[PDB]
């Protein structure tokens, strides 16, 4: 499943100007646009070398595109002051996610499209994209609001049909890059806890997608319930890394494997301290 | 309305001394967007410090890496510090070969 | 490509 996403923040900055709005493109979890109404010069450009088969004219578009939704987005963060009754001294922000996931039967298979103030949700676009979830008071405001314009059937509009002709362009136009897989670069460290105990560290580098299992295993027998692991973390250079850690006993590391699997192997990579 | 930042420091390839590499950052969950982050070595502000966009997870709470050159010697130490108006003092945490 | 922005709130 892949899909094409953007995400918006608009944050106010009382006696400083007009707030300062980011939106970002993601195709699956890569991120390949970026505008920000701040930047020297405000424009929509890549973050990825595959995207240099567009014209000028795309970039030029969705820099008004984004333009104009900073505009509305001044307008939404201005109108929930109202709403929630709150002072112009303090920043707030206003966020949206939206996009589609495409089916392999090229068609979509979830679209979606949220919005949160201040941190918390506030409106969404329901799974069948007609009908709006509001979570507050305020929120059913906007709700009737919508309802009344007819907002819905221009989002579903959207996210069945440009949302997922452009995923099913990029994604052709990154495949290289998007679609590779790059195995990870893993090993064992070896750490003394004490007299009687040892920290085994399995270690998994430079791999992507993110995707990875790491499972410590005592004498065949899965121990994914001591295991201490990390979150997988950006290597900062398009790649993941992740450990995951066992305490043993000292003189019974032989005991152990790591078990290591990633769409970049083929077959598990077992691995010990020896 | 106040989330509190978590953050992940290690270092982009395993650390060889005198070997050139790269210093993360990672910080993560926190709202406001409004963050603080330094980077630091052997207690004094790097001023070097590059940061990686600003976005935000499926829970709407944003994220940012931090990171700068280094060379990894022997006594050269290493922190990150972030100051976040859902802590009342900055937190921060030392780059730990180990980890 | 960006949707158009939508209604404001």
């Amino acid at each position: 499943s892949h899909s094409l996403r953007y995400f918006y923040t608009a944050v106010s900055r009382p006696g400083l100007g007009e707030p300062r709005f980011i939106a970002v493109g993601y195709v699956d979890d890569t991120q390949f646009t970026r505008f920000d109404s701040d930047a020297p010069n405000p424009r929509d450009e890549p973050r990825v070398p595959w995207m240099e088969q567009e014209g000028p004219e795309y970039w030029d578009r969705n820099t008004r595109i984004y333009k104009d939704t900073a505009q509305i987005f001044r307008a939404n963060l201005n109108t929930a002051l109202g709403y929630y009754n709150q002072s112009e001294a303090g920043s707030h922000t206003f966020q949206e996610m939206y996009g589609c996931y495409v089916g392999p039967d090229g068609r979509l298979l979830l679209g979606f499209m949220q919005f949160a103030y201040d941190g918390r949700d506030y409106i969404a676009l329901n799974e069948d994209l007609r009908s709006w979830t509001a979570a507050d008071t305020a929120a059913q405001i906007t709700k009737r609001k919508w309802e009344a314009a007819g907002e819905a059937e221009r989002q579903r509009n959207y996210l069945e049909g440009r949302c997922v002709e452009g995923l099913r362009r990029y994604l052709e136009n990154g495949k290289d890059t998007l679609l590779r897989a790059d195995p990870p670069k893993a090993h064992v460290t070896h750490h003394p806890i004490s007299d009687r105990e040892v920290t085994l560290r399995c270690w998994a580098l430079g791999f992507y997608p993110e995707e990875i299992s790491l499972t410590w295993q005592h004498e065949g027998e899965d121990q994914t319930q001591d295991m201490e692991l990390v979150e997988t973390r950006p290597s900062g250079d398009g790649t993941f890394q992740k450990w995951a850690a066992l305490v043993v006993p000292s003189g019974e590391e032989q005991r152990y494997t790591c078990r290591v699997q990633h769409e970049g192997l083929q077959e598990p990579l077992t691995l010990r301290w020896e | 309305i106040q989330k509190t930042p978590q953050i992940q420091v290690y270092s982009r390839h395993p650390p060889e001394n005198g070997k050139p590499n790269i210093l993360n950052c990672y910080v993560t969950q926190f709202h406001p967007p409004h963050i603080e982050i330094q980077m630091l070595k052997n207690g004094k502000k790097i001023p070097k410090v590059e940061m990686s966009d600003m976005s935000f997870s499926k829970d709407w709470s944003f994220y940012i890496l931090a990171h700068t050159e280094f060379t990894p010697t022997e006594t050269d130490t290493y922190a990150c510090r972030v100051k976040h108006d859902s802590m009342a003092e900055p937190k921060t945490v030392y780059w730990d070969r180990d980890m | 490509i960006p949707a158009y922005g939508v209604l404001t709130i």
